[PDB]
């Protein structure tokens, strides 16, 4: 069968979600369906099945793949988590719901790494991304190896930075560098926007963060005051990529598609809609 | 036998090429931050001249992907022996007298026919390839960059002085090469690909030149070449965003037994600094 169960999550610009328009409650322009199952109280679990639409940079890749590799889907959020943590483990988020077979793909700002590789089969990646710090300009910091983060007490006052919690970024820095994490799960925000005023308002020095959301977030910086540090510095390089079910039959397809995308400037065209600011360096 | 053959290709700061010594070892060097440079011997041939026989000698290899393959090697537990192509290129599907049927030149070609059992080198994961081979997941993302005299001002491909062309303004790549490719295959960058057409280099050294001795305003290259570039000669710059981004891969054939723990090592290199510690050795300064 060629009708698809695929799990989204809102970020934006990568998926961005939108009301139904009351009127028509049909999803028009260049959006798609996706529903998001929504609690009626928080005394049982018996909720609605809510339809909404989704767009966005990762969105129209899903539209150019059920084209090119023909299928139909039903789109849907995550409500269990975000991108994906092993928790007791027990995978959540959109990784969970590919590992425990409710969804054949996810499609989002889903960071490729080892970990969950062991678990989901990726796509070739589609958007270069990794670990970005960002700062207000002036701030000086050469890398995550810089000693203000790596052992943050050696300087008085302390350096003050983190990241959003349970995702690929703090994995990597759980991971890596142990004293550093423990230090900087005090400044745990609770999300990219909370981050970036906690920063433009000098509450924060540094924020560390998927580097394609934070290249996104520079480039619409109201004065272009917030950075990322260095030359575009990323580390950890990898990409967002398609993650499959282990043995998926759709893999080999989804990887060649894209890569056809990428040859024929396919790519090209969605960076200039979805992913061009007016802030450079 | 369970020695892997290693195909790669000269191209810096990826793969260097050098003669052995004269007792047959490669010279000792360092890093001025202390570490000694690995080298590994590759045989291959040393005259590229047309018509000429290939005489297989062995050479010394060292760079980024060099220190790649030792690490790999001793980390999924492997040895081998490494050579340079035969026929000096990368690999491209060409045509066979008699029929339209094409060919794979190059280390595709090597790795295809069973004279490699792995291409390690800096080797553009696209479609075309993906159809006949497996790569890894990328071991460096790059693209395509500007390189210009510093001071000069550019931003990126969509910049005024790029998008309408004049004599006053020249830009210019490697004719023949993966780049001028791009621009005649994209119809949206004709204009650009006519200007260029008049201008094009026979070989990026001659280009890079060019933009020293003010002759070429801006060269159009891969840009882990260009950075590394950039790094050694203070008098030019890399200007822009990168375009018609891409990445290396380790190339196998279909049914390889690596190919899963190669591309979960190669994310652990990225994930745990290895792979930026290569960057800061080849491609910085
Ligand atoms: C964070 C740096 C930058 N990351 C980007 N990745 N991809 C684009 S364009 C879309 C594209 O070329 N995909 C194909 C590539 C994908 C990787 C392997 C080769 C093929 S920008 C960025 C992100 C967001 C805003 C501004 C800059
Ligand atoms: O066909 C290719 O893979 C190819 C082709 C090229 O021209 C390359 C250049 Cl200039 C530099 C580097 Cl680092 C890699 C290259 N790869
Ligand atoms: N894109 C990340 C989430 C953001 C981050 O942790 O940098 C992931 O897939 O986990």
């Amino acid at each position: 069968d060629n009708h698809l169960s695929i799990v989204t999550l809102e970020e934006a610009p990568f998926v961005i979600v939108e009301d139904i328009d009351p009127l028509t409650e049909t999803c028009v322009r260049n959006t798609v369906p996706c529903r998001k199952f929504v609690k009626i109280n928080n005394s049982t679990n018996e909720g609605m099945n809510v339809k909404k639409c989704c767009k966005g940079f990762c969105i129209d890749i899903l539209k150019k793949l059920s084209r090119t590799v023909k299928f139909t889907y039903d789109l849907y959020l995550v409500t269990n988590g975000k991108h994906g943590k092993k928790v007791n483990n027990v995978w959540n988020g959109m990784i969970g719901e590919v590992v425990y077979q409710r969804a054949v793909m996810a499609v989002g700002s889903l960071t490729i790494n080892e970990e969950r590789s062991e678990v989901v089969d990726f796509s070739v990646p589609f958007v270069e991304t990794g670990i970005s710090v960002m700062v207000s300009r002036g701030t000086q910091v050469t890398g995550l190896s810089d000693k203000k983060f790596q052992r943050p007490h050696d300087y008085s006052p302390p350096f003050r930075f983190g990241t959003v919690p349970n995702g690929s970024t703090e994995r990597n820095i759980r991971n890596n560098y142990p004293y550093m994490h423990q230090y900087m799960t005090r400044f745990n925000q609770r999300g990219v926007e909370d981050a970036l005023v906690s920063l433009k308002t000098g509450k924060l020095d540094a924020f560390i963060y998927d580097a394609a959301v934070l290249n996104y977030k520079a480039g619409r910086d109201e004065g272009c005051k917030l950075v990322t540090i260095g030359s575009g510095y990323i580390f950890a390089t990898t990409g967002y990529g398609i993650a499959l079910q282990k043995g998926s039959p759709w893999k080999r397809q989804i990887d060649l598609a894209l890569l056809q995308f990428v040859g024929d400037g396919e790519m090209e065209e969605l960076e200039t809609l979805w992913l061009t600011g007016i802030c450079h360096n | 036998s369970t020695r892997l053959k290693i195909v790669t290709i000269h191209q810096e700061p990826f793969v260097y090429v050098k003669p052995t010594m004269s007792d047959g070892t490669c010279k000792e060097e360092f890093t001025v931050n202390g570490d000694p440079v690995k080298k590994v011997i590759c045989t291959g041939p040393n005259d590229t001249s047309p018509g000429s026989p290939r005489h297989t000698v062995p050479q010394c290899c060292y760079g980024f992907c060099i220190d790649l393959l030792i690490k790999l090697a001793r980390t999924m537990n492997f040895t081998y022996e490494v050579h340079l192509v035969a026929d000096g290129k990368f690999g491209t599907q060409e045509r066979v007298n008699n029929s339209n049927k094409k060919e794979w030149n190059g280390m595709m070609g090597e790795l295809l026919s069973g004279q490699a059992d792995m291409i390690v080198a800096p080797l553009t994961i696209n479609n075309e390839r993906a159809q006949y081979i497996e790569f890894s997941k990328p071991f460096k993302y790059q693209g395509l960059t500007i390189l210009v005299k510093k001071g000069t001002r550019i931003t990126g491909i969509n910049d005024p002085r790029l998008r309408n062309p004049s004599d006053k303004f020249i830009y210019a790549t490697v004719k023949q090469s993966s780049v001028d490719i791009y621009f005649r295959r994209q119809v949206e960058l004709s204009t650009m690909y006519r200007h260029m057409e008049k201008h094009n280099y026979e070989s990026a050294a001659e280009a890079i030149q060019a933009v020293r001795d003010n002759k070429l305003h801006a060269f159009i290259w891969d840009s882990a070449v260009l950075e590394f570039e950039a790094s050694q000669k203070c008098d030019l710059v890399t200007t822009g965003e990168l375009f018609f981004r891409s990445g290396f891969g380790i190339g196998m054939r279909k049914d390889s037994p690596w190919k899963q723990n190669v591309s979960l090592s190669i994310l652990k290199s990225h994930e745990n600094g290895f792979m930026e510690d290569l960057d800061k050795t080849w491609v910085r300064y």
